[PDB]
C-alpha cells in the first residue's frame, strides 16, 4: 500500500502544477490573440471566446508535461527527504515507483484520449469557423480607425479616418475606387455615407461610374456558411493521427522516462539535476513538432519519423530503468 | 576590494543567464527555420536567422530577465555560501552591497542602449533581407499581395514591388483639398532618381469639375525606403520608429517600449535586492530560481499582454510601456520599505 | 547466528583513492563500530557495506552467501537494515500505516499476522499512543523509535546505522545507546559509523578504525585507546 | 571592556524560545553559552549577534546599547560573528580577502591597513597562502583565515558559532589553541558548540539555558556537579 502514498503525492503536485501551466499557456495564447487584434485586424468581441476555443488545443502539451514534472518534483522532493532511499533500505523494488507512475499515468492518458477523440476535433470545427458572422461580415465591431482593412484577396480594402462613427473619411473600398466625406453605420446594416465620389474607369476607353451627396445604403449582411482519410480497416496508417495518437503515447513515455531521472542526480544540485531530465522532454517535443511538417494531414502523409523517434525514445526510457 | 567583488559576481551571472536564455530561443529559432526550409537555402537561412537574429533577442526580450534571474542568483549563491553575512559581520553595509549591485547596473544599461538601438535593428533587418532565397511575402520581395499607401490625403496602390527600385504597377490618386480624383496614373516601372520619383508614362485623368473628364496621357512627397516597412514588424530602431510616427499607435508603443528597456534592466536589479533582502530566510537555490524565473514571466506578461491591452481605452503608449515596466519598481520600493 | 563479512574492499572516485585494501567482520547480536578520520576511510567505506557506493575490489558475504553483486535493492531480504541520519519518516503516513505498508512488502507472513507484528512493534518500542498520528508530526526521539521499528519490519540482522548520534544532547544519547544494546539483546548485528567516538566506543564490543584507506585498528576499545599509531592520526590522549 | 545582556526574551508562534536570560562576557574572559537543542542556547547566541530580534531583551556592550542596532553596525563596534561553515570568499585571494574587511576600517591609515594584513598573515601562519585564492583550504588553514579576516574588523568580542563542527579529536587541539591565542589578547570569546567536553575544556565560565530560562552559571566544575543540569543536560 506504499504505492497509495506515492500516488497521493503526485495528485497533490500534478493537479496543482496543471493549474499553474494552464495560466502560463493562457498568457501566451492571450499574446497571439492580442497580436491578431492589432496587426491581423480581427474584432474584439471574439477575443475572450477564442481564448476558451484554444484550451483543448493547449491541453495537448500541459497534460503530458504535468504528469512528467509532477512526478519529477515529487520523486525529487521525496528523494531529498530520504524517503525514497529508505523505501529501498527496507526491502522494496525500483519498480514500486514505476508501478506508482504507470498506475496514475492511465488516469491522465484517459483525459488525453478525451482531448483527442472529442475535444481535439471540436476546436478544429470552431477554428474553421473563426465566427463567420464576424469574419466574413465586418460591422461596427470591426472599426478601421486611422488604418486599412484588407478583405477577400487584395481587391477589397477599406480605409477610414473617423471621429467615432458619425464623420468618416477616405472610405476607398477598391474591389476602381470610391472616396466619401461624411458617413454613418447601424447594424440589424447600411453604410449611410453623405458627400462622396465613385469610379470604375480601368482604361481610357472603358466606362466610369460617379456619385455625390446622397445617403447610400446597400443593405448587405450575407451570413456565410463553413464554405462561403482516417481508420481504414487495413493497416493504412501513414493523416495527422501520427501526432493525434502520439500526444496520448507521450503521457506513458515521459512517466517511465523520468522515474530514474529524479532519484540519481539531486545529490549534486537540487534543481540543476532537473535540467538534464527536463532538457530531454524539450528536444523530444521540439522534434515531434518538427516531424509534423513534411506533408501534414489528408493527402500528404508524414513518413514514420514521428513513431520512429517515439520508439527510439522508449528504448531510451527502458535503457536507464535497467540500470 | 569588496565593492568590485559584488560587482563582478552579479555581472558575470547576468552574462551567464543572457547566454543561457538567448541560446534556448536560438536553438528554437533554428528548428522553426527548418520548418520553413527548401525554397532556395537551408544552412544560409539556418545561420541567417541564428547568428544574425541573436542580437535582437537580448535587449528586446532576455536582457531584463537576465538582469533579474542572473542578479538574484548572483546574490543567491553568495547567500548560500553565507559570504553575505560575513560582509555584514565585517562591517560592510546592506546599502554598500546594494551600491555595488547598482554600480554594475549603469555599465550594463549602457550595453542595452548601444546594442539595442544600433546592432539590434541591424541583425533584425539583415535577417529579413536575407529571406530573398525564400519567396512569397513582403520586404523588397512581392508575390500575391498589393502594397497600399497614403501620401497625406492622397492614395497609392502597387501590384508588385521589386528590389530593382522599380514598381510594377503604381496608381497615385492625386487628392485635391476636397478629396476628388485628378489622376489615375500607371507605370510599367516608375523608377527613383536622387530627389524625385520618376513618373514614367503619365495618365493624369483630371476631374476638377464633375463634367471635367480630361484624359491626359504622356511620358510628389512619395516615400522611397521611408515607405518600405515590409510585413509591418515594429522591431527596428527608436529613430526608425520616430520618423515613421510623424508619417496609428502600434508603432508608437514600440518607440517607448524600446526606451524602457534600459530602466527595466536597472529596475529588475533594484527588485533583485528587494527580494534578496526581503524573502531571505535561508531559502534554497530552488525557491530563489522559481521566483527568479516566474517574476521574469510576470514582467513578460505586463509587456506582451498588458502592453497591447492599452489599445482598449487608447491610453498613450507612455502609460502603456514606461508605467507597466515601472510597476515592477513599485513592488521593489514596497519590499524595501516593509522589511527594513 | 548469521554472519556479515567484507573482504579486500577498495574504491577510487575519478582518480583519488578514497579507500584502499580493507576487510571487516560483524556477527549477529553485537555492536561493531567503523570510525576513522573525516572522509579518509569511514562513511565512504560504510556505504559499500550498505550497498549504495559501488564495489571496485573484494567481496561482501551474508549468511555464508555472496552479496557483492546485490545493491541497496534486495540486500534487506536476508538480513540488511539501514537507518540514515536524515529524517526519513513517511510524512503523510500514520504510525500504524507506514509500519504496516513496509511489513506487507515481506510476503513471508500471514495477512492478519502483520497486524499482530504491528501491535507487537507498538509495545516493543512504546508507539501505541502514536498509532493514528501522522509522520513528521513527531519529536526527535519519537521519530527515531519509528524509524528503527519500521526498518525492523522485514526481520533484518546487521542494522547498519549512519551517524546515530546526530542531536548531541548528553542526556538523549543514553537512551539511544540503550536501544542499540536492545538490538544486540534481540540477537541482531549492529554497525555504527558516528563521528563521536566517546559514545560509540562506550557501546561497542569491537570497532574497526580505517585511515587513508588501509585498516589500522581493531578489537576492544581499551586496546584502541592504548594503541600508539591510532593516537598519531585520530585521538592523541 | 565588557558585553552585557539583560532580561532577553523572544517568542515564535507563542512557543517562547527564550524567557528572561541575562549573560555577561568581559575582555579576556572566554564564556560558553550551552544548553539543550533549541532550548534557548541557539537563539540567545543569535539575539546577541543581532540576527534574531529581541522581543523583551537588552543588548549592551561596555555601557553602549545595541539591542536595536543591526549586524553591520555591531560589527564596526567590536563584534565578530564567525559561522560554523567556510564563507572565506571563494572568488577572492587570502590577502585581498583580508584587505576587503580592512577597506571598511577607517581607524587604520592607507599603509597602516596594508601592514595589519601582513601582521595577521604572520600571526595566523598564512603567509605561505598569500597569492592563493580560497576555493580549496584545509580544515585547519581555512579556519585561521576566517578568524584573521574577522580580526581585520578590530574586534572586542568574538562569537564563535559551533567552532568544533565535525572536527576530529586530532584537529580539535589546534582549533582549541586559536581560542587560547585570542584569549591571550583583549578579546572575549563566546562559544556555543554541541561538544560540551571540548567547550568546557577552554571556557573559564559557562551559561546554560533550558526552555528559555538560565539554570546554570559558573566554572565547568560548578556546572558538572549541579543537580539541575545533571538531569536535564549532562546525564
Ligand atoms: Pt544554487
Ligand atoms: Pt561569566
Amino acid at each position: 500500500i506504499i504505492i497509495r502514498y506515492l500516488v497521493r503525492e503526485t495528485l497533490k503536485s500534478q493537479l496543482a502544477i496543471l493549474f499553474i501551466l494552464l495560466l502560463i499557456f493562457f498568457c501566451q495564447k492571450l499574446v497571439r490573440i492580442l497580436g491578431a487584434a492589432v496587426d491581423g485586424d480581427i474584432p474584439t468581441n471574439l477575443v475572450l471566446s477564442l481564448l476558451g476555443l484554444g484550451i483543448p488545443e493547449m491541453a495537448q502539451l500541459i497534460l503530458p508535461l504535468s504528469l512528467f514534472l509532477g512526478l519529477l518534483m515529487t520523486l525529487g522532493k521525496l528523494y531529498t527527504e530520504s524517503e525514497i532511499t529508505v523505501m529501498h533500505a527496507c526491502g522494496l523494488s525500483k519498480a514500486v515507483l514505476i508501478k506508482a507512475a504507470m498506475i496514475l499515468a492511465v488516469f491522465t492518458g484517459a483525459v488525453a484520449a478525451v482531448n483527442v477523440m472529442w475535444a481535439g476535433p471540436w476546436s478544429s470545427r470552431h477554428q474553421d469557423e473563426v465566427l463567420a458572422e464576424a469574419k466574413a461580415n465586418p460591422g461596427m465591431a470591426a472599426l478601421a480607425q486611422g488604418q486599412f482593412q484588407q478583405a477577400s484577396d487584395g481587391n477589397a480594402v477599406m480605409f477610414i479616418e473617423s471621429v467615432n462613427g458619425n464623420r468618416f473619411h477616405d472610405v476607398f473600398l477598391a474591389q476602381s475606387v470610391v472616396v466619401a466625406d461624411s458617413g454613418e453605420l447601424s447594424q440589424q446594416q447600411y453604410v449611410t455615407l453623405n458627400k462622396g465620389t465613385r469610379f470604375e474607369g480601368t482604361a481610357m476607353l472603358r466606362d466610369f461610374r460617379i456619385t455625390d451627396f446622397n445617403n447610400y445604403q446597400a443593405i448587405i449582411g450575407h451570413q456565410a456558411v463553413s464554405a462561403d482519410t482516417l481508420w481504414k480497416t487495413h493497416t493504412d496508417r501513414a493523416a495527422e493521427l501520427h501526432w493525434r495518437f502520439t500526444l496520448v503515447a507521450t503521457v506513458f513515455i515521459m512517466a517511465l522516462m523520468v522515474v530514474p531521472l529524479s532519484v540519481v542526480n539531486p545529490r549534486q544540485g537540487r534543481v540543476l539535476s532537473m535540467l538534464p531530465a527536463m532538457l530531454l522532454y524539450l528536444v523530444f517535443f521540439l522534434l515531434q513538432t518538427s516531424i509534423k511538417s513534411n506533408g501534414g494531414k489528408g493527402k500528404m502523409d508524414p513518413a514514420i519519423w514521428m513513431w520512429a523517434i517515439n520508439l527510439l525514445y522508449f528504448a531510451l526510457a527502458v535503457l536507464l530503468n535497467l540500470w | 576590494v569588496l565593492d568590485r567583488y559584488i560587482g563582478k559576481t552579479i555581472f558575470n551571472t547576468i552574462m551567464m543567464t543572457l547566454f543561457m536564455l538567448v541560446s534556448l530561443s536560438g536553438i528554437i529559432k533554428f528548428v522553426d527555420q527548418l520548418k520553413k526550409s527548401g525554397q532556395g537555402s537551408y544552412d544560409a537561412l539556418g545561420a541567417g536567422l541564428y547568428t544574425i537574429l541573436s542580437v535582437p533577442k537580448d535587449i528586446q526580450i532576455f536582457f531584463p530577465m537576465a538582469a533579474l534571474l542572473g542578479a538574484l542568483l548572483g546574490l543567491g549563491m553568495l547567500a548560500q555560501r553565507s559570504e553575505l553575512v560575513v560582509m555584514q559581520a565585517s562591517g560592510f553595509t546592506r546599502l554598500q552591497v546594494a551600491l555595488a549591485v547598482m554600480k554594475t547596473a549603469i555599465p550594463l544599461v549602457l550595453l542595452t542602449m548601444a546594442i539595442g538601438e544600433w546592432v539590434a535593428p541591424q541583425g533584425e533587418q539583415m535577417a529579413r533581407n536575407y529571406r530573398a532565397q525564400q519567396m512569397y511575402g513582403g520586404s523588397l520581395l512581392s508575390t500575391q499581395q498589393g502594397l497600399w499607401a497614403k501620401d497625406g490625403h492622397n492614395f497609392v496602390y502597387i501590384e508588385r514591388v521589386k528590389g530593382n527600385d522599380e514598381l510594377g504597377g503604381v496608381s497615385i490618386y492625386a487628392f485635391n483639398p476636397e478629396r476628388r480624383l485628378q489622376s489615375v496614373r500607371y507605370a510599367a516601372s516608375a523608377k527613383f532618381d536622387s530627389e524625385n520619383w520618376r513618373l514614367s508614362q503619365v495618365d493624369e485623368s483630371d476631374l476638377t469639375d464633375p463634367k471635367q473628364v480630361t484624359g491626359s496621357q504622356m511620358v510628389n512627397l512619395t516615400p522611397d525606403k521611408l515607405g518600405v516597412v515590409a510585413l509591418d514588424p515594429d522591431a527596428l530602431s527608436i529613430s526608425g520608429l520616430h520618423n515613421y510616427v510623424k508619417y496609428p499607435g502600434r508603432y508608437q508603443l514600440n518607440m517607448w517600449s524600446k526606451i524602457f528597456q534600459p530602466l527595466s534592466v536597472a529596475v529588475m536589479m533594484l527588485m533583485a535586492l528587494s527580494f534578496i533582502f526581503g524573502p531571505l530566510r535561508s531559502v534554497p537555490m530552488g525557491v530563489r530560481v522559481v521566483t527568479g524565473i516566474s517574476f521574469g514571466f510576470i514582467f513578460y506578461v505586463l509587456d506582451q499582454i498588458f502592453g497591447p491591452l492599452t489599445l482598449v481605452y487608447g491610453i498613450p503608449p507612455i502609460i502603456g510601456a514606461l508605467l507597466p515596466s515601472a510597476s515592477f519598481f513599485l513592488i521593489s520600493l514596497w519590499l524595501m520599505m516593509r522589511k527594513a | 547466528m548469521a554472519t556479515l563479512t567484507a573482504k579486500n574492499l577498495a574504491k577510487a572516485y575519478k582518480g583519488r583513492r578514497v579507500v584502499e585494501d580493507v576487510s571487516l567482520t560483524v556477527n549477529s547480536g553485537e555492536i561493531v563500530g567503523l570510525l576513522g578520520p573525516n572522509g579518509a576511510g569511514k562513511t565512504t567505506t560504510f556505504y559499500m557495506v550498505v550497498g549504495i557506493v559501488p564495489r571496485d575490489a573484494g567481496n561482501i558475504i551474508i549468511d555464508d552467501e555472496d552479496i557483492s553483486l546485490l545493491p541497496l535493492h534486495a540486500r534487506a531480504r536476508r538480513g540488511i537494515g539501514y537507518l540514515p541520519q536524515e529524517a526519513s519518516i513517511f510524512r503523510r503516513l500514520s504510525v500504524y500505516d507506514n509500519l504496516m505498508a513496509v511489513l506487507q512488502i515481506r510476503d513471508d507472513l500471514t495477512s492478519e499476522q502483520r497486524e499482530d507484528r504491528a501491535k507487537e512493534l507498538m509495545e516493543e518500542f512504546h508507539i501505541e499512543h502514536l498509532r493514528d498520528s501522522l509522520g513528521q508530526a513527531l519529536s526527535g526521539g519519537e521519530r527515531r523509535r519509528v524509524e528503527i521499528a519500521r526498518a525492523l519490519a522485514a526481520n533484518p540482522k546487521f542494522i547498519l546505522l549512519d551517524e546515530p548520534f546526530a542531536g548531541v544532547d548528553p542526556i538523549s544519547v543514553i537512551d539511544i545507546k540503550r536501544i542499540i544494546e536492545h538490538l544486540r539483546d534481540s540477537g541482531l548485528g549492529v554497525l555504527i559509523t558516528d563521528h563521536n567516538v566517546r559514545e560509540t566506543l562506550a557501546v561497542c564490543e569491537r570497532a574497526y578504525i580505517v585511515s587513508q584507506g588501509h585498516l589500522i585498528a581493531h578489537g576492544t576499545p581499551q586496546q584502541i585507546l592504548e594503541d600508539e599509531q591510532v593516537k598519531r592520526v585520530y585521538l592523541g590522549e
